[PDB]
């Protein structure tokens, strides 16, 4: 995936245009996008040399 | 020269048998008290969860 260059973190299978329609209020929808966008932009890895050490 | 030697000779077989049994008993104990110890290590999912919380997500 690094060779692909795609977001390292997991990305949920979501269609936000549908979520926009479904939700009555914007605020929870926006918050959800903020979290997932941040999650997909962060690498969840620990240095395994120090861990083994 | 005669008596004590004869009785020692008579003793020999039983003592040999008993000592062989004793050695077998001790090796049997050696293997009996061996167990494979499976260690448990902190699941990395909790580490990932704590990392997420630190990000303020």
């Amino acid at each position: 995936r690094e060779e692909e260059g795609l977001p390292g973190g997991p990305v949920p299978r979501i269609n936000w245009p549908q979520e926009y329609s479904s939700f009555i209020d914007r605020e929870p929808v926006v918050a959800k996008r903020i979290r997932y966008d941040t999650l997909a932009s962060t690498t969840l890895e620990r240095d395994e040399k120090q861990i083994e050490s | 020269d005669i008596m004590v030697p004869s009785f020692v000779y008579n003793k020999l077989p039983v003592i040999h048998f008993l000592q062989e049994k004793r050695a077998e008993q001790k090796l049997r104990r050696v293997l009996d008290e061996t167990y494979t110890e499976w260690t448990e290590e902190l699941d990395q999912a909790h580490v990932t969860d704590a990392i997420t919380r630190s990000l303020n997500i």
